[PDB]
């Protein structure tokens, strides 16, 4: 059941990331905006 | 409940018998700690 | 009639089947266990 764990291995963290990709229609932002979004995501993950 | 209807059954008491194999889907966090020496008072602000 | 009958025997069985669907447990070897039955006698006393 788990000896051949090729198909039974999928743990993508998306619960805290789904809104951040749903809000953006395209996501083509600048470097400052990308860095701010990354810092906000890191802070949210730390304070979860 | 609410507006959702998802099948839910007690598979813990029927699969793995709760005593044969370890429970799957177990995470791990590898964090590290740093302890800086610190800094001293500039001229006076060290006590009250 | 149980007074004239001594201690009997118990029915214990073990199974060593194959292994084909579960978590990745380490490979082991079939082993057997030995058990004994030691029951003492306890009784109080009374008099008039």
């Amino acid at each position: 059941d788990q000896l051949l764990g090729v198909l039974l291995e999928k743990a993508p963290p998306l619960s805290l990331l789904s809104p951040i990709n749903k809000f953006q229609p395209e996501g083509h932002l600048n470097r400052v905006a990308r860095a701010a979004l990354l810092s906000d995501l890191k802070r949210r993950v730390c304070a979860d | 409940v609410g507006d959702k209807l998802v099948f839910l059954e007690a598979l813990e008491r029927r699969v793995y018998q709760a005593t044969r194999v370890a429970y799957p889907l177990i995470g791990n966090i590898d964090i590290t700690f740093i302890m800086p020496m610190g800094v001293f008072q500039a001229n006076s602000m060290d006590r009250y | 009639e149980l007074a004239y009958v001594r201690d009997g025997v118990i029915q214990f069985e073990v199974q060593q089947p194959m292994i084909a669907r579960d978590g990745p447990h380490p490979v082991d070897q079939p082993v057997h266990n030995y058990m004994v039955k030691r029951i003492h006698k306890r009784s109080l006393s009374a008099a008039f």
